[PDB]
RNA sequence: GGAUUUUUGGAGCAGGGAGCCACGCAUCGACCUGGUAUUGCAGUACCUCCAGGAACGGUGC
């Protein structure tokens, strides 16, 4: 696309199912409620996938920005 | 700024302080702190009440801490739930 | 709001602090500054996997703190007022 | 022209061609090796070529010294406690000196890391069995006089002198 | 002189497929086509992949935003 | 910072530097920046295994320095 | 002729490199520092300089009424440092006495006095052990058969240096009783001073310390004047001039007239305004 | 917002020690105030990777393979 | 080929590892004067060869005459004055 | 308020603990915003090593206690 | 005054077993024996090839 930046991409993905990988290898799937300037992230109906396998169903979750490796829409 | 605390991802903390509800904090130390948020800030420093700290050593362990201050860098994840209920 | 301000009020309290490197510190706060650099007296400090050592004074770089365990008595609602 | 602290302090200091820190003590007409304390153990190599030293002795404890170039001096004897002051001595170049008897080379057996040894242009060189004698008495040497110590020579030196 | 940010701007324009070296993790690297990026070197990658150097295995990701925290190094790949 | 001024004072002197990874670099400090970025020359490096090497020219980022040893020639900023 | 009492033999001998200012060449011994370290040792502040000196006075008391438990680490370390200080101070303040003689005397007293009965004997509790065990003993018999036991072997093998250092602190402090008293006095005095008093006293100690041992342009002006401003003369070597007054002086010069006259343009005052 | 003093090293061949025990070699083509680098003809220590960006964050040490 | 600060050596046993070759070369040639630097590569083109650079020119000439055909690691070395001036010499001169 | 908490210990001998767990003991002569420290006559314990005049970066500092009083010199 | 050089963290976690001695997996590197090619004037990740040897070294789990 004509330049698609970090910020708009993430904003487009609000209201959507996402999965976030953390640096530590945990993964969290849920609906992205919001993100902020520092790229802290809020998920609803979160699920946890560790070793790529469903571990725990967690609900509403804040992820501190420094933990994030990458975010994927899914 | 208050708006960003109110509606942004930190609203999780803002909501927990207002409703005096419990939250589980997954923590860098591989420990989890389960309790109520008395105060919080940008960095996710917190003043916590009725904290149940849980961890593992395999053997699970826990311990009660009535009053404590958490430096926010140690935060991995903060969870709000039907936990308080 | 700025919670370091709250910690700066805790001079002359005795606390237990857990460090990022696992070390445990019990002593009486002489001063917390804006960087959360914390200074104590009458300190019993137990590095992970040692028996305690006692120090008359100890000064901690703020960033190395994991968390403070506060006195049960502490009147938080007072201290949270500005 | 005594080898003095003052002498060492004004001496050319540089990184040599084989990437080691070397101190230049060439052509000063030094007669006796002394006062090395002042180098502060900061050199990998020390060049003592073209001087008048008689005995390879007098060194302080120098843990970093790995190369000693001692060309064109008058070395006729080697000190006995060399490994105690130079534990990692790996290369010793003694070309064109005065070692005359095979037995005078005996003190080099105590230098455990000594791997490169050069004794060319010394009278001792023409003594019968000079090469085999060095190989058996200083087995830690891998290259002697710029020639590889080979297995066959080791065995041959094991027969003679066994 | 070429400035590093500009190189990226070039990668962006070219739609060259990019391989990223991550911080303190050698066994995995990330790949994708830079669509956009920001002042923090946070990248939006398209049709992205996790590359396991040990397992010779690839994990398919699609639309990725990688935080710049992890960036050690940026290289281009012909594929 | 006061330590920074004292570092700049050591420019032109032989100094020792340990990195965050414990490699030890000794040689002449050519330039020291405000952020502790260090240009040096005619280095001896001593790795974590103990082995040494020799380098002509190096530059180390300030953040990735654990510490520096400076001459004692400087010790004699006593005001502070 | 007559300025320095020191002989050529010891011309670079300086006492100030041996004595600090607070010691006044043996008049006092500076124990404030050790009061600091001590505060660090007791992990509190209930202890004043004077109460600390009161503690030092202990040095049977230092053995049976110890400030801290004699098996405490911080304490034993402190005691070591302090002991060392007192000893060096002692020999420092009395150069003329044979140091080795004194050392050996003390060492022999240490070895010989202890062995039979701990040198410390009580009509009630019997014989005390110095440093290593810290226990009494009914009779000399059980005392002797205790000096071979695994316990005493362990202790005498671990706490030897400390015990010996303690002992030295003891005997050296005894030999310096006059200096100890002198200093304690000083402390009380300075303490009872005012501000001005304490200041003047310090002045005195200082003077005693550092006294001979034997008495007998601008830009705002060059811009105003018009100089250091870039300018060039073309006829002279495309030369540069830094001021307009100076270039106006170039018009009458040797080389400028040489360029004119040798150029074929004759000298003096018609050509003054020349550039190219 | 200072620059790193690297003009001296411009267009020279260099040896780069990176975190993770990683080492690469190449020619300095440019830099910014964060010490992010552009390195040309880069080689992973050996396989040729071409012109690359190294984030200054992960730069431990550099060594010139030339004389400056 | 006029006398030169740098000597070109060929006919060297190419089985010696590069760093060992250079260190023995340095050792051997130190007897005639300070060796400023040694250039030796193992490429197909350059294998079995080395350029030895000396501070003094008299040192280079002495080395050339005295070590012509010296057995080094088994082979007789062939020495000659280099065709061109060494980069290091040119920089040290101007 | 006072800023003294560091300035008090200045000139004193100080025991400093590093992030890897080393012990640096030297004379505390200067500090700054980052807690970069200047340590005179400094030794390292883990194995005692004499270092001398040391500048330590604050990033890698954990903590400090008073080890002994100032040397008079 | 939490976004690369310091203070809001890339950290976290994993070693005993067998009879003083010895050790799983993956990647890279010289490296050591034989034999074999190459005779070439340069500024260097590294450097012939063929067969055999590794009770070699470094990093990660």
């Amino acid at each position: 696309s004509l330049p698609l930046n970090p910020k708009p991409f993430l904003n487009g993905l609000t209201g959507k199912p996402v999965m976030v990988k953390l640096k530590w290898g945990m993964e969290y799937k849920g609906y992205l409620v919001s993100v902020d300037g520092y790229m802290n992230m809020q998920l609803a109906n979160t699920e946890e996938y560790i070793d790529g396998a469903l571990s725990g169903h967690l609900g509403e979750v804040l992820i501190r920005c420094n933990n994030v490796l990458y975010i994927r829409g899914v | 700024e208050e708006e960003e605390f109110n509606t942004g991802p930190l609203s999780v903390l803002t909501q927990s302080v207002k409703n005096n509800t419990q939250v589980l904090i997954n923590c860098r130390n591989n420990k989890k702190l389960l309790g109520r948020v008395k105060a919080f800030d940008r960095h996710c420093n917190m003043v916590l009440e009725n904290v149940k700290e849980m961890w593992t050593e395999p053997v699970n362990k826990d311990r009660y801490i009535s009053k404590m201050f958490l430096r926010g860098d140690s935060v991995i994840v903060v969870l709000r739930n039907p936990l308080i209920a | 709001m700025k919670l370091v301000r709250f910690l700066m009020k805790l001079s002359h309290e005795t606390v237990t602090i857990e460090l990022k490197n696992g070390t445990q510190v019990h002593g009486t706060i002489t001063g917390v500054d804006v960087s959360m650099n914390t200074h104590l007296k009458a300190v019993k400090m137990t590095l992970k996997n040692r028996e305690p050592v006692q120090l008359e004074t100890l000064s901690i770089r703020g960033n190395n703190i994991r968390y403070f365990i506060l006195p049960d008595s502490l009147p938080l609602d007072t201290l949270l007022v500005d | 022209v005594k080898l003095t602290a003052e002498l060492i302090e004004q001496a050319a200091q540089y990184t040599n061609a084989v990437r080691d820190r070397e101190l230049d003590l060439r052509g000063y007409k030094i007669p006796v090796i002394e006062n090395l304390g002042a180098t502060l153990d900061q050199f990998d190599a020390i060049d003592f070529s073209d001087n008048e030293i008689r005995k390879l002795d007098g060194f302080p404890l120098l843990r970093r010294l790995k190369t000693l170039l001692v060309n064109n001096n008058r070395i006729c004897r080697i000190g006995e406690g060399l490994d105690q002051a130079l534990p990692c001595l790996t290369e010793l170049i003694l070309t064109n000196n005065s070692l005359v008897e095979l037995g005078d080379l005996d003190p080099l057996a105590s230098l455990k890391s000594l791997t490169y040894l050069s004794i060319l242009r010394n009278p001792v060189t023409n003594k019968k069995h000079y090469r085999l004698y060095v190989i058996y008495k200083v087995p830690q040497v891998r290259v002697l006089d710029f020639q590889k110590v080979k297995l066959k020579e080791r065995q041959e030196a094991e027969k003679m002198f066994k | 002189m070429v400035q590093p940010i500009n190189l990226i701007f070039r990668y962006l324009q070219n739609r060259s497929r990019i391989q990223v070296w991550l911080y303190e993790q050698v066994n995995m690297r990330i790949e994708g086509c830079i669509i956009g990026f920001d002042e923090y070197m946070n990248l939006v990658l398209d049709d992205a992949e996790e590359i396991h150097s040990k397992t010779k295995s690839r994990k398919q990701l699609g639309r990725i935003m990688l935080k710049g925290d992890n960036i050690t190094l940026l290289q281009s790949v012909s594929n | 910072g006061v330590p920074i001024k004292v570092l700049h004072e050591a420019e032109g002197h032989i100094v020792t530097c340990e990195t965050n990874t414990g490699e030890v670099y000794r040689g002449k400090l050519i330039e020291a920046e405000d952020n502790m970025n260090c240009q040096m020359s005619n280095i001896t490096v001593t790795y974590r295994d103990g082995r040494v090497a020799q380098l002509e020219q190096v530059y180390i980022r300030g953040s990735k320095i654990r510490f520096l040893i400076l001459p004692d020639m400087l010790k004699n900023m006593l005001k502070s | 002729l007559k300025a320095s009492e020191k002989l050529d033999y010891i011309t670079y001998l300086s006492i100030f490199d041996q004595l600090f200012d607070i010691p006044k060449e043996r008049k006092n011994a500076e124990y404030k520092r050790y009061l600091e370290m001590l505060l660090e040792y007791l992990q509190d502040y209930t202890d004043r300089v004077k109460p600390l000196q009161d503690q030092n006075e202990l040095f049977e008391k230092k053995w049976e009424n110890g400030t801290f438990p004699g098996w405490p680490k911080e304490t034993s370390s402190a005691l070591t440092h302090a002991g060392a200080h007192l000893d060096l101070s002692a020999f420092s303040s009395w150069e003329e006495l044979a140091s080795l003689g004194l050392d050996r005397l003390k060492s022999a007293l240490l070895a010989l006095g202890l062995k039979c009965g701990g040198t410390l004997e009580e009509r009630a509790q019997r014989l005390f052990s110095t440093k290593g065990k810290s226990l009494e003993s009914l009779d000399t018999s059980l005392f002797a058969k205790n000096p071979k036991s695994k316990g005493t072997k362990r202790d005498t093998e671990r706490n030897k240096d400390i015990a010996f250092l303690e002992a030295q602190i003891y005997e050296y402090v005894e030999i310096l009783g006059e200096q100890r008293h002198l200093t304690h006095e000083n402390v009380q005095r300075k303490q009872a001073r005012t501000g001005e008093e304490r200041e003047e006293e310090e002045e005195e100690q200082i003077s005693e310390s550092e006294s001979e041992d034997e008495e007998n342009i601008p830009y705002w002006l060059y811009k105003l004047h018009g100089l250091n401003i870039n300018y060039n003369c073309e006829i002279c070597g495309n030369y540069t001039y830094r001021g307009p007054k100076a270039f106006q002086r170039h018009f009458a010069e040797w080389r400028h007239a040489h360029g004119m006259r040798c150029l074929g343009i004759p000298n003096t005052a018609h050509f003054a305004n020349v550039t190219q | 917002a200072h620059p790193p003093e690297l003009k001296k090293f411009m267009d020279k061949k260099l040896s780069l020690k990176l975190n993770g025990g990683r080492h690469v070699q190449g020619i300095l083509r440019g830099f910014d105030p964060f010490m992010n680098l552009v390195i040309d003809e880069c080689v992973e220590m050996q396989n040729n990777i071409g012109m690359v960006v190294i984030r200054g964050n992960s730069i431990i040490m550099l060594e010139a393979l030339e004389r400056v | 080929i006029r006398p030169n600060h740098t000597i070109y050596i060929n006919n060297m046993n190419d089985k010696i590892k590069k760093e060992e070759l250079k260190r023995s070369l340095y050792a051997l040639f130190s007897q005639f004067g300070h060796v400023v630097d040694i250039v030796a590569l193992k490429t197909m083109k350059m294998r079995g060869q080395a350029f030895v650079i000396f501070k003094e020119l008299g040192s280079s000439t002495n080395a050339l005459r005295q070590l012509q055909g010296f057995p080094f690691y088994g082979k007789p070395m062939r020495i000659q004055y280099a065709k061109t001036d060494s980069d290091i010499i040119s920089k040290m001169r101007g | 308020g006072k800023s003294s908490k560091m300035l008090q210990h200045i000139d004193y001998r100080m025991r400093c603990i590093l992030q890897d767990g080393r012990i640096f003991i030297g004379t505390f002569k200067a500090f700054d915003k980052h807690m970069n420290l200047i340590l005179c006559d400094c030794d390292e314990f883990r194995e005692k090593r004499v270092l001398g005049l040391v500048l330590l970066r604050g990033e890698n500092l954990v903590s400090m206690t008073v080890e002994g009083p100032p040397p008079k010199d």
